[PDB]
């Protein structure tokens, strides 16, 4: 009874219909984003770009386009370089 | 949140605006009007005034208003 | 052979040569659909010609469904001409056909076994994944599904005179495997 | 070729604080270590289900054929070390159908069926065409069926196969179909839904397939089969 | 149970269920038990200059007597190569528990031992 | 079951737990995946190795956070092989008489107490070791102490290994 | 800031009109307009989720659709309502859905 | 190293592998350092 | 059965916003006068660059520009369509059918293109 065959692993089916029923993240227009990306510069001051990428919810590419003309990265010996949401 | 993100959409619109060629100083509420930050907090306006449009390199403070600073930028 | 392919779905691609926004057209164009989250394209469908286009925010568009090479360039000058009726400068630019798709019935039922047996180099036959036999023609580049029932399917041409010329290749094999 | 550093002795060994100063390094190629982890999960999946180590060189030849080949690179390794194992069971006579590999596999039926075909297009070989028999020894096995069940399986579908009476149908609802044909015709029985199991076919197919084979039911058992069960009084659904 | 937390840690964290079956490598208990007992190096095959030697012996099949006696023999814990009298010798309390006679000659003297008989 | 219940939690919290250990006999696999039990002569002759496949029952508890518990349990899991001690109670020479033995080939003076291991038949050879949990006084004439009183103590059911003060 | 979607409907017209009515009459500023309909609309989205435990069934034909924003903008012709306890007729009908 | 001193590394991770080479070196030609990690052949078997 | 339902959603209205009314310093008076309004209110083409040479290929785009016709404003949960129909698992929402208004709670529809 063990290994019986399976065209899909029942953990797979879900994390799959899980996917598809969330879609692809949509790149939302600039101006949105920025005012959301602000928003988010108020909560906290310094922000990670994986964890910035949840909040924000635009592609990796678009945020990082749009992050890029403003914000800078500034090196950090402590664990790495991470992005800064202040434009100056 | 609140207190520190209502800057960069100010120095933003700053920065368009200059792009179109407006160098005219503008005035801390004047800009305020045209980003949707009406709403602003007092003590949020003050630290603009004081701190956020001098410190930057970007901000030159001509007869009391604030204006670009395109002389320092190579053009 | 006395058979001749008839085609079930033709693909054409054409440029409109000009840049267009995805959700103004959505919001006025009659049938258009536009979901970014799902694809990234705008999905519109005309009745009368009975074929469906996908339109992308660079001017390029595919149009599919039709039945004939007419059909599928008056369907796709009909989309270009709504999305022109909304403002657009769209044109009629490079207009290709980029796949037809063919289907038949040789009347008999055919034994794939033996076929993929003496058509190994071009023949895929796996019940597994699949209960028709694809059968890959290098002459012509052009994809037949060979089924058991006889029915055949053509597909990757970017021609009428392939899909026919595909199917009368295949024939005298089909006939040599009669079941 | 490569030396591993052992593990420190005296006090000289270790670091002023506690640390080893001697540390092994990863020196491996990314190219050698992504294979050496596809031969590590090549031999985790064999392992599953039983698969002799032969079968198990054979898809580790393959895999390397096709990662050195390049034609996949673009497909997850674990899909074509599945692919890869899948071909070996084929090419050794002892094929595997695509949902027990998938049963010891993460990557799904699907995924191992796409890369199985751009494997055999990138080695330009081929795999001979599975038979209802090339499943009977280890479905009827697994079953717990006896010799003479499994012979009368064997025969009912290679007979149905050469009658044609199941055409375009799957070899392994041919073979499940058969195996509950000549099941319900001895003692040991099995119902759908146990030879569907292992069989990874759902009971409606049984049925189906079942049900073309049914009414020449006689024909196809073997003429030496004790028939526990009539071959009149066989199921009829 | 470390490989089947650490597969199962890669797919919680991707925020897929796992599956258990998968997560199992039955090559660990089944090789690692192999192992031991077909090389006699005891413990781990990575970890072999720890590891106990000679605990596992072809049985030996010379004659029927050899077979039964390799069958109940006893290694002393002293190392082979190292030499010392004392636990060579035929210690008083090995009556009726250890036979007080057979024992190899040379390096293995009063080292390997046999269980006496009850 | 001494093993500690595996948690696993990064949000949804999943726990495994291995139950109850089942034993088959000894059996092989034909390169056709069919299971047959394995003889010890088919073992000597073919180079296999006498084992029994190894199930566990476990329990797979997950906690989503929203109040609601799930549990289900994969009854006899492999985990793998266990070689096996012919004549051994699990072995399946266990309770021939020696007319059964004779037909499968096998000596019924044969005495068992071996595996085989690649078709070598391996024997444990019995490691003596001082005794554990006892106070042992010894003098060393020639190290820094007169005296020495160790004690080599174990965990019950030889847990984690043997710990010497 | 919300769904806003039964505005433009029989009770959501009578609101926005009355809320005019205050408004030329200096009563209410146009702030307090806006909360007004913005309560409402919550209001009405959890009414009818929660007060709202009946099934309906209809069949038509489809005319055109749209889609935007997760916004459908359905136009069936020919639109036969039929529920248990009543059977319901009519010409045309747009189904305008949200989510 | 070569590459390090090349593509100007830091110091420490020049000292670290000039440690390695030290030791590589060393057990090239006597593997029984005392109170020295041995070399191992990818199997626990002390390099000769 | 709907006019009831319809003064539920008015105490619901009134009770949500009495906090509102609270925040912006407006005197309760307000909400009373409005209810009152409200409620009295309800009761060989070589060169193809040109396409002019097709016309009327469109229908009236007034259908839309009107919206005088029953109107039907609710949620969906699954929108499915397969190649000739299209079905729709609309949730809660409501209905203005011949001025009557519907409510409903599970809608199910098959409509044909």
């Amino acid at each position: 009874t063990n290994y019986k065959p399976v065209a899909n692993h029942q953990y797979n089916i879900e994390y799959e219909r899980k996917k598809k029923e969330d879609g692809k993240r949509a790149r939302a227009d600039k101006q949105h984003v920025l005012d959301m990306l602000f928003s988010a510069f108020e909560k906290h001051q310094y922000y990670n770009l994986k964890d910035l990428v949840d909040i924000t919810k635009q592609p990796v590419v678009y945020l990082k386009e749009i992050l890029k003309e403003i914000g800078v990265q500034n090196v950090k010996g402590i664990h790495k370089n991470t992005w800064e949401l202040k434009p100056e | 949140g609140y207190k520190f993100g209502v800057l960069a959409k100010i120095v933003n619109y700053m920065k368009t605006r200059h792009q179109r060629g407006d160098t005219h100083p503008l005035t801390l509420d004047e800009i305020l009007d045209e980003t949707q930050h009406l709403d602003i907090g007092l003590k949020q306006k003050q630290w603009l005034m004081t701190e956020a449009l001098v410190n930057n390199p970007k901000i030159e403070v001509i007869d009391g208003k604030y204006a670009f600073k395109p002389k320092y930028n190579v053009r | 052979s006395g058979i001749v392919p008839q085609l079930q779905n033709i693909v054409s691609t054409v440029n409109l040569g000009c840049k267009l926004d995805l959700k103004t057209i959505a919001l006025r164009a009659r049938n258009a659909e536009y979901n970014p989250k799902r694809f990234a394209a705008v999905i519109m469908r005309i009745r009368e010609p009975r074929t469906t286009a996908l339109i992308f925010s660079s001017g390029k568009m595919v149009c599919t469904g039709a039945k004939s090479e007419e059909q599928s360039r008056l369907a796709a000058r009909k989309y270009a001409r709504v999305v022109q009726k909304l403002g657009f400068p769209a044109k009629f630019l490079d207009f290709k056909i980029q796949n037809m798709v063919g289907s038949c019935d040789v009347k008999f039922p055919i034994r794939l076994e033996g076929l993929v047996l003496t058509h190994q180099q071009f023949s895929s036959y796996e019940p597994e994944l699949f209960p028709g036999l694809i059968y890959r023609m290098i002459k012509p580049r052009i994809v037949l599904l060979i089924f058991v029932s006889g029915k055949v399917v053509l597909t990757g041409a970017k021609v009428r005179a392939e899909i026919y010329e595909a199917f009368e290749n295949i024939y005298p094999i089909l006939k040599g495997f009669r079941k | 070729l490569s030396t591993m550093i052992g593990k420190g002795t005296g006090a000289a060994s270790f670091d002023e604080f506690g640390n080893s100063k001697y540390q092994n390094r990863r020196t491996m190629s990314s190219s050698d270590r992504a294979m050496m982890n596809a031969f590590k999960e090549i031999t985790t999946m064999a392992d599953r289900i039983n698969l002799p180590r032969n079968i198990v060189d054979r898809t580790n030849n393959l895999f390397k054929q096709v990662y050195e080949q390049k034609s996949l690179k673009g497909r997850a390794n674990d899909a074509i070390a599945s692919a890869c194992l899948y071909i070996a069971c084929r090419q050794e006579g002892v094929p595997r159908t695509f949902k027990e590999i998938c049963a010891v596999s993460r990557i799904s039926k699907k995924e191992i069926g796409r890369c199985f075909k751009l494997i055999l297009k990138a080695l330009e070989t081929s795999v001979d065409l599975i038979t209802t028999g090339d499943f009977m020894s280890r479905f009827c096995s697994n079953l717990c069926l006896p010799k003479q069940v499994q012979m009368a399986a064997t025969h009912i579908a290679r007979k149905a196969v050469e009658l044609d009476l199941v055409p375009g149908r799957s070899p392994i609802s041919v073979a499940a179909a058969a195996i509950y044909m000549a099941s319900q015709a001895s003692a040991e029985k099995r119902t759908q839904k146990e030879i569907g199991d292992i069989a990874g076919v759902a009971d409606v197919t049984i049925r189906q397939s079942y049900r073309l084979i049914y009414p020449r039911a006689p024909d196809l058992f073997p003429t030496d089969f004790k028939f526990d069960t009539p071959v009149d009084k066989l199921p009829q659904l | 149970l470390k490989e089947v937390r650490i597969y199962a840690q890669k797919f919680i964290d991707r925020g897929k269920d796992f599956n258990l079956e998968l997560a199992i490598k039955t090559r660990i208990i089944s090789d690692g038990l192999k192992y031991s007992l077909a090389t006699g190096n005891w413990g781990d095959q990575k970890k072999a200059h720890q590891a106990r030697a000679g605990v596992s012996q072809v049985l030996n099949r010379l004659t029927f007597a050899s077979t039964l006696s390799h069958l109940r023999r006893l290694n002393s814990p002293i190392g082979r190569d190292g030499k010392l009298a004392k636990p060579r010798q035929l210690h008083n309390t090995l009556w009726g528990m250890v036979c007080p006679a057979e024992t190899p000659e040379g390096h293995a003297v009063g080292l390997v031992k046999n269980l006496a008989l009850m | 079951e001494d093993a500690p219940p595996i948690d696993l939690q990064a949000p949804p919290r999943y726990l495994l737990k291995f139950e109850q250990i089942y034993l088959s006999k000894p059996t092989h696999w034909e390169r056709d995946g069919a299971p047959s039990p394995m003889m010890p002569n088919e073992a000597r002759l073919r180079n296999l190795t006498y084992s029994a496949p190894l199930y566990v029952d476990i329990t797979k508890t997950v906690i989503k956070e929203g109040e609601e518990q799930l549990q289900t349990q994969h009854q006899k899991t492999f985990i793998g092989k266990i070689p096996i001690m012919l004549r051994s109670t699990y072995c399946l020479l266990n309770g021939l008489t020696d007319r059964d033995l004779c037909e499968l080939n096998e000596c019924p003076l044969d005495p068992g107490g071996y595996f085989i291991i690649n078709g070598s038949e391996k024997v444990l050879i019995a490691q003596e070791k001082m005794a554990t949990n006892t106070v042992y006084v010894f003098a060393k004439k020639d190290s820094k102490y007169a005296y020495t009183g160790e004690c080599r103590s174990c965990l019950e059911n030889s847990s984690r290994p043997t710990s010497t003060i | 800031m919300a769904y806003q979607l039964y505005r433009n409907t029989t009770l959501g017209n009578s609101l926005q009109e009355s809320l005019d009515e205050l408004i030329q009459s200096q009563q209410i500023t146009p702030q307090l307009a806006l909360q007004v309909l913005l309560q409402f609309d919550k209001a009405i989205n959890a009414a009818l989720a929660q007060r709202v435990r009946n099934r309906v069934n209809f069949r038509g034909s489809l005319n055109t659709y749209r889609f935007c924003d997760n916004v459908w903008t359905f136009v069936l012709n020919d639109v036969e309502f039929r529920e248990v306890t009543e059977l319901i007729k009519v010409d045309k009908v747009k189904i305008v859905a949200c989510d | 190293l070569r590459r390090n001193e090349q593509n100007g590394a830091a110091a420490h991770v020049i000292a670290e592998d000039v440690k390695l080479l030290q030791f590589h070196v060393a057990t090239m030609v006597d593997n029984e350092l005392p109170g020295l990690p041995r070399a191992m052949q990818k199997s626990g078997r002390p390099l000769k | 059965t709907v006019p009831k339902l319809y003064r539920s959603v008015i105490e619901d209205v009134i009770n949500d916003v009495r906090d509102i009314f609270l925040d912006d310093g407006v005197d309760e008076q307000v909400l009373m006068e409005l209810k009152t309004l409200w409620e009295n209110k309800l009761m060989g083409q070589v060169e193809e660059e040109p396409l002019n040479s097709e016309d009327d290929v469109s229908d009236e785009e007034g259908q839309e520009l009107f919206d005088t016709e029953n109107v039907v404003v609710c949620q969906y949960d699954k929108i499915h369509r397969s190649k000739n129909k299209w079905k729709f698992h609309l949730k809660d929402g409501i209905m203005n059918l011949n001025g009557r208004d519907y409510i409903f709670s599970k809608a199910i529809g098959d409509a044909e293109w």
